[PDB]
DNA sequence: AGGTCGACGAATCGGCAGCG
DNA sequence: CGCTGCCGATTCGTCGACCT
């Protein structure tokens, strides 16, 4: 488990603009990531602190710094308390209860922040810091503050704590070269996000930076018996599912441990897996097999990807879907040189418009599967967010048993006039699609219900189901085209 | 679709005799029938098999007279196949020494059909004939047999121990009579109902494919509030699975009823204090918070869907929807509602309009009022004969992830050399799984893996059969023909060689 | 050519 | 160790088909 | 033509094991 700390600017400019103030923008972004962490059931510890504060409060009693939340798991009370500062009314409430726009030293800010990591229990693995401001070179008037802060930041980077800057939109544009460049935790190729002006982009940028990778498995990809490379497998999309209930004791509100025995019907003695056999009845006979035998009969090959050959992409039919795809990337930590082959392969098969085909074996003792590796080129948006990462897409292919035969039916052909009206209808119903457009109604209502109970509010918000069609507007946008199409194609009798 | 089918066996000496280079025609008949019965018994179908012999030393059959229908024995009547019958074929049967008439044996099979199927129901009838055709037979009855075969709807397949393409004059004459009768039933298609035992073994060496009848799902496809189209949908691609599970039994009695499972409850705290099921309640995580919530309240407060739907949210360019996002575990094909001329015209119009504009439809799907709703794409598909929409599920915003992988192209360490790229370029050609310029400028696939049966089921059924026939011996290893079918063509295997040596020589690889 | 004579029969299906 | 992912068995529902 | 039981399919929610 890790830990993360958020830094927020109290400077007067943070409360200035049709666009949201960058302060309220920050608050909304932080709310959305807290909710996001809750919905994942993740175990990381979050914290929120302000700098340049008029009133102040922190462990070491340094001036103009205010810890709002210490380093802990997300909580309902915490998100409610954080939401107390939302919108203009919350901004006014914040500025009334604290004030704003006082002087500070960022050297002390960073020292307080290191104290918060120092105060953590049970040794979290990665320690990171995230900065919100639109002020470039805040100490351009004070080289002594700047140099002691640069010195302190170097010490923290020797301490291995990561730090990074979500620079918000600035009048006259923000410049990275003036300050923070020499201070942030760097990475090898720098290419960096532009300043953020919209909540969607800000959320995308923090969310892309925040999560560390978690390799799903460490396979070997075998070009033949001899030449073999190390690769990581990653899922990139994974089906969200409703968390399971947990059994609870009635009186103490304490969770309970459930176990599962197995014992003889007559004797009642606990039965070892050796005390029983596995059976099936086929035909008119009973067949007896052992647990080790059953495991052994599943054994094919070994875990890993074996190359079968190369196939031109046009042959992979679109409607031969089977299960969600996976993403494959080189893993240099086990086998040196692997990335050079991997990149050479990606380059040449991209130039030749071709997939590879492999026999796949995820884990020990599983029947193989046929998968096709499709090359995928890196693509950045106009915000330099990585939309598609570079690598091979791993597509599963169906066996013969997976196809179901369809019933016979006669072809009947539409007229060009029918198609013409329908094209007009289709164009009149056009819109732009993006994957982030739709939320899951079932999860979205469930968590609303839980929060109303957790907060003792008792009467939950009914979440709008955005998957529903915009019927009245769609009818209005169609006008008389529907009745024209109906009169044209349908006979006078339904 | 029940088929009553009769295996009709020459048990004489001539097929009992073997050319030393090959197993006897009697042995080949044993093997091909063995594959057949293995298929039927491990198939879920309830079709029944009857086995009759002709040329027997004995003479016992429903038609049999003192001199008429001699040397014919009804070894097996019509019941479901079983391991007892299987063992009977495997070891009990032995070669005979007499001869009979196969066109008597098939009218004995007509009598078997008449008297044993009348208490049952069958869509079809088939007779399977095995002989070398070395015996004198009569053709006097040829009209009334062809009439009998026509009127009772009996199909024939003749299996010859030799390729269709040394046979005796009687043999070739019988060949032509086989042609003439199978023409008299089925013409030129009749002349294709002949198979060599070699190709027969090649064809039915594998255990039979699984299949199911996908239930039709009728619905109204809705555009706005006013436009509606009646449709029907079917599952088309699924991760298919054997329904019969393992069963758990006592190691001594082999009975199921001797074993019982118990679920314990105790507090999470030290010394593991036991808890009665009564004082247990249901609750949920919410971060560090734990919320008590009864199942009744959870059900009463759960989101309720309206019920069946297929409603269209709008249309977009096909290029918006990269296929790597495709979600779900099923693929639906959607056809028009059954027997609605207007509906077929409408859906034809939609598939046409969509394919012309190069656009796809976004739809909301719900199986019934109990299931959870989904968001998914539908897109046009066009064939000879029918047209349909395809449908697949799309992701909700909560189910994406992102990972910020390091860009390989701009790296200074991992950029390959031009020589390395040339070795890769040789390799990718050598491993090509497709042939171009078939005079139609079309690809031929040398390894069309959509046609290979799932090997896990092949292994399972093979091991089960081996255990059933032989309890003492351990499990046999996997079959070499199975391995050969799972490997790619040997031509590609041979062409791979030199490029693999080249690439091994060029690229340096070493472990941590 | 749209429907194909290769479809197995009887014993073979 | 702990969590996450996939596979597997059990529950529940609706439709089809056999017998009168 | 109606009743009945059967069957299969289907969707869903727990359980058990491998792997980091
Ligand atoms: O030739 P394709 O364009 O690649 O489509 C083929 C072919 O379609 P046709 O029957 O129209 O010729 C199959 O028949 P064969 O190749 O075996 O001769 C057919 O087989 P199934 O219906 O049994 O699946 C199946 O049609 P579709 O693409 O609509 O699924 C599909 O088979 P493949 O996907 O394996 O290529």
């Amino acid at each position: 488990r890790d830990s993360l700390i958020f830094l927020v600017d109290a400077s007067k400019a943070m409360f200035e603009s049709d666009e949201l103030t960058p302060f309220d923008m920050s608050i909304q972004c932080i709310q959305s990531v807290y909710i996001s962490k809750i919905i994942s059931s993740d175990r990381d510890l979050l914290a929120v602190v302000f700098y340049g504060t008029e009133k102040d409060k922190n462990s070491v009693n340094f001036k103009n710094i205010y810890v709002l939340q210490e380093l802990d798991n997300p909580g309902a009370k915490r998100i409610l308390e954080l939401d107390q500062f939302k919108g203009q009314q919350g901004q006014k409430r914040f500025q009334d209860m604290m004030g704003h726009g006082s002087d500070y030293s960022l050297s002390e800010v960073l020292w307080v922040c290191a104290n918060l990591f120092s105060d953590v229990q049970f040794k979290m693995s990665h320690k990171r810091i995230m900065l919100f401001t639109n002020e470039d070179n805040p100490h351009g008037n004070d080289s002594a503050k700047a140099s002691r802060a640069r010195t302190k930041a170097g010490d923290l980077r020797d301490t291995g704590i990561f730090l990074d800057l979500m620079h918000l939109k600035k009048p006259g544009g923000f410049d990275i070269s003036l300050f923070y460049r020499d201070i942030i935790s760097i990475a090898e190729d720098r290419v960096h996000f532009e300043e953020s002006s919209k909540l969607e982009d800000l959320l995308r940028k923090v969310r892309a930076k925040e999560t560390r990778k978690r390799a799903l498995s460490r396979l070997k990809l075998k070009l033949n018996k001899d030449i073999v490379i190390s690769v990581g497998i990653y899922n990139l999309v994974q089906k969200a599912l409703k968390p399971p209930p947990i059994k609870l004791y009635r009186e103490t509100n304490e969770p309970v441990k459930t176990k599962t025995r197995t014992f003889n019907t007559s004797t009642g003695g606990l039965l070892l897996p050796s005390d029983t056999k596995r059976s099936q009845i086929y035909g008119s006979r009973q067949i007896i097999l052992e647990k080790e035998e059953t495991e052994e009969l599943k054994r094919f090959d070994d875990p890993g990807l074996m190359l079968m050959g190369f196939k031109p992409l046009v042959l992979l039919k679109k409607h031969h879907y089977l299960r969600p795809s996976l993403f494959v990337y080189p893993e240099e930590s086990l086998v040196i040189g692997s990335s050079t082959l991997f990149s050479a392969l990606l380059i040449k098969c991209l130039e030749k418009e071709v997939a590879a085909l492999c026999r796949y074996t995820p884990r020990r003792n599983i029947p193989p599967y046929f998968v096709a590796l499709v090359p995928q080129e890196e693509e950045l948006d106009d915000q330099k967010i990585q939309v598609t990462p570079p690598g091979f897409q791993l597509v599963f292919l169906p066996f013969a048993d997976d196809k179901r035969k369809m019933p016979f039916t006669e072809k009947i052909m539409a007229t060009p006039e029918q198609v013409g009206k329908m094209k007009a209808i289709v164009e009149k119903l056009r819109f732009t699609y993006r994957s982030d457009s739709f939320e899951n109604p079932v999860l979205q209502q469930h968590f609303r219900n839980l929060e109303a109970l957790a907060l003792d509010l008792m009467e939950p918000e009914q979440a709008v189901d955005l998957t529903l069609p915009k019927v009245e507007a769609m009818n209005k946008r169609l006008g008389s085209l529907v009745d024209e199409f109906k009169e044209l194609v349908y006979p006078p009798d339904y | 679709n029940k088929a009553a089918v009769v295996l009709c066996m020459d048990v004489g000496f001539t097929m009992s005799n073997s050319i030393p280079g090959i197993e006897s025609p009697f042995e080949q008949a044993k093997k091909v029938i063995t594959m057949f019965v293995q298929r039927q018994v491990f198939a879920e179908n309830k079709d029944e098999i009857a086995l009759v012999l002709f040329g027997t030393d004995g003479t016992d059959n429903p038609l049999s007279g003192g001199d008429q229908y001699q040397n014919i024995t009804v070894h097996r009547h019509l019941m479901l196949p079983d391991f007892d019958l299987l063992e009977d074929i495997e070891s009990k049967i032995q070669p005979g020494s007499q001869q009979a008439d196969f066109l008597d044996a098939l009218i004995v099979s007509m009598d078997v059909i008449q008297h044993e199927t009348i208490g049952k129901k069958f869509e079809k009838r088939h007779i399977e004939i095995f002989t070398d055709l070395s015996s004198r037979f009569s053709k006097s009855q040829l009209d009334i047999i062809i009439h009998s075969l026509k009127k009772c709807d009996i199909s024939l397949q003749f299996f010859l121990p030799f390729s269709l393409g040394g046979i005796t004059e009687q043999q070739k004459e019988g060949l032509e009579i086989v042609k003439m009768v199978m023409i008299s039933l089925e013409g030129e298609d009749g002349l294709d109902e002949i198979y060599s035992f070699s190709e027969s073994l090649r064809k039915l060496c594998v255990f039979k494919k699984i299949e199911r009848h996908s239930i039709h799902w009728p619905c109204r496809l809705t555009i706005g509030s006013n436009l509606s189209i009646r449709i029907a949908a079917y599952k088309s691609i699924l991760q298919e699975r054997v329904k019969k599970t393992w069963t758990v039994v006592d190691a001594k009695t082999l009975k199921k009823e001797d074993i019982q499972k118990e679920t314990v409850y105790c507090l999470n705290d030290d010394d593991e204090t036991e808890v009665l099921k009564e004082d247990i309640i249901q609750g949920f995580r919410y971060g560090s918070d734990i919320v008590p919530f009864s199942k009744v309240d959870e059900e009463q407060m759960k989101y309720k869907s309206e019920g069946k739907c297929f409603s269209v949210l709008g249309f977009c360019k096909s290029s918006q929807v990269q296929r790597r996002f495709f979600m779900g575990n099923q693929v639906l094909k959607v056809f028009a509602a059954r027997d609605d001329e207007a509906a077929a015209v409408a859906l034809s119009s939609l598939i046409h309009a969509l394919d012309d504009l190069d656009m796809v439809a976004i739809v909301r799907y719900a199986y019934d009022k109990r299931a959870n709703p989904q968001v998914g794409v539908a897109f046009p598909h066009i064939k000879h004969n029918y047209e349909c929409l395809v449908y697949v599920q799309l992701p909700f915003m909560e189910d994406l992830r992102q990972y910020m992988f390091s860009s390989l192209k701009n790296s200074k360490k991992y950029a390959p050399t031009e020589a390395q790229l040339n070795a890769v370029d040789a390799l990718i050609d050598s491993m090509s799984l497709a042939k171009k310029d078939e005079k139609t400028d079309t690809l031929e696939d040398l390894f069309p893996t959509t046609k290979i049966p799932n090997p896990r089921f092949q292994r399972l059924f093979q091991c089960l059969l081996h255990r059933a026939l032989h309890p003492r011996e351990p499990l046999p290893p996997i079959q070499q023909h199975i391995w050969n079918m799972l490997n790619p063509p040997a031509e590609v295997t041979t062409k791979s060689q030199i490029p693999l040596s080249k690439i091994k020589t060029l690229f340096p690889l070493i472990e941590a | 050519s749209k429907v194909k004579r290769k479809k197995p029969r009887g014993l073979f299906s």
